[PDB]
């Protein structure tokens, strides 16, 4: 949700919060039980029962609106 | 003499008792050790029944 709330630069957050998370996951898997990381992620990004998840959508979304029509390249810097 | 009778008695006595003491003392520990094999066991069971219905609510159609 928050990185639904926010532009496409936050993929890099969004990765390091979820790998934070796996690693939690890693610690509290040594004493309890638990779901694998993987089933957990696609229950919370719709993904289990669906083709395409949350993240993907909020892409495709932020691509439509905001990325395309206000972004500049350079060819030098890529 | 009575008193030698007594004795022997008692310490008939006294071996039963301590061999019911025994006893208890393994069906005690007994329950506890079986306890916490169920317990373990039930743990992979519920585990189990989550997979299989994540997996089939994956591949379930419709």
């Amino acid at each position: 949700g928050r990185f639904e709330s926010e532009d496409l630069t936050s993929i890099v957050e969004l990765d390091g919060l979820l790998e934070i998370n796996r690693m939690t996951h890693k610690l509290l898997s040594r004493y309890l039980t638990l779901d694998g990381f993987d089933a957990m992620f696609r229950e919370a990004n719709h993904n289990v029962s669906a083709p395409y998840g949350r993240i993907t959508l909020h892409v495709f979304w932020e691509l439509n609106y905001d990325f395309l029509p206000n972004y500049c390249y350079n060819g030098s810097t890529n | 003499r009575e008193i030698h009778q007594d004795w022997a008695n008692r310490e008939y006595i006294e071996i039963i008792t301590s061999s019911i003491k025994k006893i208890a003392d393994f069906l005690n520990s007994f329950d506890m050790s079986c306890r916490s094999r169920l317990a373990t066991l039930n743990e992979k069971l519920t585990a189990l029944e989550r997979r299989i219905e994540y997996i089939e609510a994956r591949v379930t159609k419709g």
